[PDB]
C-alpha cells in the first residue's frame, strides 16, 4: 500500500492510501519510471545494508 | 505438440500376479488384491491343464 | 443450464441498467433469493445423505467388504463436511446482505464486479487482494 503519493515527471502514479495492483505496476513499467520521491521517515524504517 | 514420452505398453502399472487376472479392467481395487493373494497360493493337481 | 448456481434458482443473470446505481433493492432481493435457494438445497441433500447412511450400515462378516462399503461413505462424509463448512460462509453472506455491507471488497474499499458476485455469491474480496491472499495463505500452509 502507498504510503505517500506515488507521481513521477509531474504525474501521480498512485494517490496516496491505495493498493498498489497489476495495473499500477504496468502503468509505472510502461512509463519508464526510475525515480521516485520519499520522504525521511519511510526510510528510517529501514535496515542499512553495509 | 508438447508430449515428450510415452508409456510402453499397457501392462507395465501392474506386477505379473495381478497382470495374470483376466478383466481386471472390470475388477474392483480390492478384489484384484485378493485374487492374486490366494493365486499365487494354488496347489499343483495331478494333472496340470 | 440447469447445474450453475443461478440455475438452482428460476432466476436468470442480472442486467445491470445505464444509469443504475450499485446496490439497489432488486439486486438485494436478487441475491437474497440466491443464497438462500443455495442454503435450503445443501441442507435438503444433507438429509438424504444421513438417511442413507442410516439405512445401509450394517455388520459385514468379511473385512475385504467392511472396507469397500466404508471407502464410499469416507467420500461422501467428506463432500458432507465441506459443504458444512459452506453453510457457514452462506449464513455469513446472508448477514452482510441484510446489513447492507454487500458487494465490496473487505481488504480495500472497491467494490466487487457484479459478474464475479453473480459467479461466486460469496465473493469476500476483489481478485487481486483474492490472489494476493491465497499466496499468503498457500505459503503460510505448505
Ligand atoms: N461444496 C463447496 N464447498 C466450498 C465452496 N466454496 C468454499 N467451500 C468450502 O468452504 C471452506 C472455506 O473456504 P475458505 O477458507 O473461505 O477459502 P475460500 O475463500 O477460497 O472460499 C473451504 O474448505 P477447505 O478446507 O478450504 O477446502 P479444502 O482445503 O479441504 O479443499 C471449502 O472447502 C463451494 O463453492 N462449494
Ligand atoms: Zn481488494
Amino acid at each position: 500500500t502507498a504510503s505517500f503519493d506515488i507521481e513521477a515527471n509531474g504525474k501521480v502514479y498512485v494517490e496516496k492510501g491505495r493498493r498498489i495492483t497489476a495495473r499500477h505496476i504496468r502503468q509505472l513499467e510502461k512509463d519508464d519510471v526510475k525515480l521516485i520521491e520519499v520522504p525521511v521517515e519511510y526510510i528510517a524504517g529501514k535496515v542499512v545494508a553495509k | 505438440d508438447q508430449v515428450d514420452y510415452m508409456d510402453v505398453s499397457t501392462q507395465q502399472v501392474v506386477s505379473v500376479g495381478a497382470s495374470l487376472i483376466p478383466f481386471l479392467e472390470h475388477d474392483d481395487a480390492n478384489r484384484a488384491l485378493m485374487g492374486a493373494n490366494m493365486q499365487r497360493q494354488a496347489v499343483p493337481t495331478l494333472r496340470a491343464d | 443450464s440447469s447445474l450453475s448456481i443461478l440455475a438452482i434458482a428460476g432466476v436468470e443473470p442480472y442486467q445491470e441498467k445505464p444509469g443504475e446505481e450499485y446496490m439497489n433493492e432488486a439486486q438485494l432481493a436478487h441475491f437474497r433469493r440466491i443464497l438462500e435457494a443455495w442454503r435450503n438445497q445443501l441442507r435438503d441433500e444433507v438429509d438424504r445423505t444421513v438417511t442413507h447412511m442410516q439405512d445401509e450400515a450394517a455388520n459385514f462378516p468379511d473385512p475385504v467388504d467392511r472396507a469397500a462399503q466404508e471407502e464410499e461413505f469416507s467420500l461422501e462424509l467428506r463432500n458432507r463436511d465441506r459443504e458444512r463448512k459452506l453453510i457457514k460462509k452462506i449464513e455469513k453472506t446472508l448477514k452482510k446482505v441484510e446489513d447492507e455491507d454487500f458487494g465490496y471488497c473487505e481488504s480495500c474499499g472497491v467494490e466487487i464486479g457484479i459478474r464475479r458476485l453473480e459467479a461466486r455469491p460469496t465473493a469476500d474480496l476483489c481478485i487481486d487482494c483474492k490472489t494476493l491472499a491465497e499466496i499468503r495463505e498457500k505459503q503460510m500452509a505448505g
